[PDB]
């Protein structure tokens, strides 16, 4: 199952002040459950962009609706990858869970650009879940389950009447 | 206040080299004055140390397998 | 919606009229507790001369436990039978009357003279799957918005 | 023997499935009647049962899946 | 329908136009995460010269755990906010309360602000009152419970003392 | 605290003798297959003439849905089930209730049987009696209250600095 | 058929309810007694019950309703 | 850190019509110099775009209901 | 991991040949309505004399309330079933066990039919035990929740520190 | 009774004066926004010249998934904290626990604050223990379980034997 | 009747189980004797052919290798 | 900006004492020129006021009985 959600804001401010901002967003009172950011791998490429990889660590609650054993607080690993362009003034983010993948990937992509006098930044978000196929596998033993038992009912149903009857 | 690592020990490593970064993009790398890394030994410092503690972390498998991915 | 069969065979060792008559009288009995009631709704018999009857079953169940967080203790059943005298048939359909949005169960069944031999196909149709989807979007939305909040306002708390 | 799903019918639903029966075994099943003899007893309980049917949210369903012909 | 009730009061060391303004300025702040939006719906001076506003808010929160499991999870629930300042008197009340979930919970708050020449502080005064019906749920689930369990032991009952009846006369 | 009662009537087309032995023979049968055991702890012949027996009985059970969901599940209840009967006026009066699990629930039965002459038929006339949250309620609310004033206070309180 | 909860004492009540059955149908319900004709089976069936039973952690619920009179 | 609307596209109409609602309410209508509403401009912009976002969303009517309620 | 027992002991009056012939054939029965089939997978009359059979059943149930509401619902159960007839000596020795769900839990029996005649009757012991991970898996959810809370002070403690520290000046 | 420990360090770049003043006045912060109040339960000076302070703190939080789901939900702590300063060597210890809800857990944490004139910074060293007794709870279900389905399982199997033995017979 | 877990083998079942038992009670028993092996055949070939599509082939032939009733 | 009493009567009270307090503190305890109670007024307003409090609450038993163990002890 895959769901998609996008959203659009304007930051008042040049694109060198946002782009250093994202690289030091935490910590920040608005993001209390981050625990730690780390930088893994940061270069310039041949065509003279900043590739940056980091790993961060966030704790916080499993949904309510994944089975109520993994429910609870737990620590999740994600991971950033950024490009920045300094010609253009551009940026590129992009987030991602590494691990409860099974349960979800939430993947984040955010563009930060230029527009000559303000940065706009464009947040798409993509979530997705296995869940589906999980219920759906409960649901195929539960009918199973429900039908084998029917047929023994029926047959000692129909016997004790039958019986009864004669 | 500033960043932990999630290795505790690389945490001043860490903020070392991450103030020196932020130096090096603000006043070089975005302003055409440099494209080249002038903090090799923080950054030589930090991810020895970072490394270090990654390999007992159960996550290194995830991470690496996720670097090999290209989002864009 | 998901779609399951299966299909079952039984045969049984005594006449036609002895296995129809007991069908009309199945209930109650010890093995099939959970029904409540059983009222027969239409009856007669039609051009061809064969029996044509509607009853209506009450039976009680939980909905399964897991599909709880995304239920009703009773649920209506309607059967639906032809009787034929001249060649020993019968043909039955039975199917929920309520909680059709979750699952519907349909159950075929023909019996014919040979002993008499009962052939049952069942099909449960679901749209469990389409529940989670509800929960999840609403879920997914409220942790978007969450998030563009904290997005935006810890940006601009760094900014400054 | 059954109960209706509407107790006050119970008893009239026993008369009539009562003498269906009979007529069910003795005289549809060996070809000697193609009619309803049972049409006091049925009307009874028909009566009964209705009067209790249009109470229960069930009578939109149950006349939905009257129209439909599964065989 | 079970009602509980709180109060509270503050004192601000302060002037009234400043916490007025405050008031209608209070969100975006840090101590106050789930608040999503505010919106004005409706805002005008009346025929006594005091000014009028119904506001919106959206909050996010998760529902109480004591709740029926189809309704459990997070949520986005809405909330109505009235006002009315008098600028003779320099008072103002406040009147807040949720929209939606009503089924679940209902929470009223009123707040009263008034001046104090003789502290020169303003003065707060909030009255909370939670009024619910999960009570009236579990008593309900309950008797239903009881109508049908009733029903099978009855029954039981029946069957089993006629089963047992005719094996004894077989003799 | 919560209290229901229920009644019901049965008539067996049956005599006296036949009813009431039932009733001492009851289990098992087929419609009850939880009942686990059954004693007799007394019975003696009272100044009246009567028959007054005390029997126990053990029935396994999954405890109601709508109970504390770790309570939910199946366990064993015990039973007191006594009884009269008069052999004169042919009746008997019947009374069962549960020893254990009373924190939770008290199910009470009445069940008396009487011979009828005029419809030569038993007649079974069966009445029962059924007989937290809120705290958690009221935690609840104090909590959310207290965490709301803190809120209030701090916010309006930064705000009002802001503006300054 | 049916069990005692202490399973060393089920033979013993299977042979006083045996009897007992008998001496109702046949004795009390027929006025021709109002004594207790089982002494023996009694007597061994409720020496092992009050035997196992007082080991039981249910004797006391049990003592405490034997006080009590439901009429 | 200005507020948002419930719907984004009326956030900036929203932020100009409470700019403008709060100078009023501070300068002229405390001071008791108006009981008038300078911000219809602005209002009116906001309003609009407020009540379309309002129609797809099903609150309407309780809203208006404890809108119909005083609770003073 | 969790491990509790029963025993309990049956007398059958009647002789051995009559119960055990039973037991090859106890299934079905009005009283045991779950058990879905039986088959017998081997049967062998060994070196000493001795019938050995292997029978497989399926059972339908709900499993408990106690686990993880995840595996919670109503399933199958495979459970095998392997005997000892010793024709000579008149004696039984089964055992039976769940070949799945093992995950969950494993409830093993054991049981020895013998002849008294004495009592002339055939007396059948029997042994179980159920054994269950269930403990574990409690103890390490316990566990992992303690790791976050411990990490979630420990930033709290060093974030508002610092805070009120710098606060001073 | 399960018990869990843990330990950790962190170095202060400053003096222990600033360093245990803050610890005075460590609320509200906006990272520990679950304290509702902190009162100063007694304070004196002991005969060897070192401070002696216990305070009552109350905080709202809730309650960890794995606790019985009829105690699941949001609650409030009591929490006792205990502490020594002395002056002369520049050092502090602190001990912290919870005063109620011990029946779910207890959580107990010693701090030792130390100067250290080598790297000018206050070194902190906490250690906790949790400890738990939950697991009596759970353990007590499943035991009633097994006995009963134990139960049934023998009523099955003597009804079902005499069953077949009976239609054996009866041949 | 006692079903196969594969319906198409009860049948073959049922005509297995019926020789056996005879075998069982009067030779076996009795000390006067393998008689079951056409039915035993038939039986065997349909319940393998099906078990190879059970999920439940591995767990089994894995059990039947232990030996529950050594030491 | 300043923390609550439990008891909202009492933490004006209470923040009186714990300005005073921190002054003494920092200036006079920490520095070697002290040992002894210069706070004693507030102290008095701000524990009456707790204690007046506490006497209605449910954890002063509790709370006395945590108050009576000596947890650096041995």
């Amino acid at each position: 199952m895959v769901l998609l959600h996008k959203s659009t804001h304007i930051f008042p401010t040049d694109f060198a002040s946002v782009s250093r901002a994202f690289f030091n967003r935490y910590p920040n009172p608005y993001s209390p459950h981050v625990l730690s950011i780390d930088t893994i791998s940061r270069n310039v490429d041949q065509e003279g962009n900043l590739r940056t990889t980091r790993l961060l660590k966030k704790s916080g609650k499993l949904p309510t609706w994944v089975k109520p054993f993994l429910r609870g607080i737990t620590e999740t690993w994600i991971i950033e990858v950024s490009v920045v362009n300094p010609a253009n003034s551009t940026m590129k983010t992009y987030t991602r869970n590494l691990d409860h993948t099974g349960i979800m990937k939430v993947e984040e992509y955010t563009t930060y650009q230029f527009d000559s006098s303000s940065t706009i930044a464009d947040s798409r978000v993509k979530f997705s879940s296995g869940f589906n196929m999980g219920i759906k596998s409960k649901v195929e033993d539960w009918s199973r389950t429900k039908f084998d038992e029917n047929v023994k009912k029926s047959r000692m149903g129909m016997a004790f009447v039958i019986q009864k009857l004669e | 206040i500033m960043s932990a690592s999630f290795a505790p020990e690389c945490t001043d490593l860490k903020t070392k080299y991450d103030s020196c970064f932020n130096e090096w993009y603000s006043e070089k790398f975005l302003k055409g004055k440099s494209v080249e890394n002038e903090c090799s030994k923080q950054w030589y410092a930090y991810t020895t140390c970072v490394n270090a503690a990654l390999v007992k972390q159960g996550i290194k498998p995830a991470l690496d397998e996720a670097r090999e991915e290209a989002p864009f």
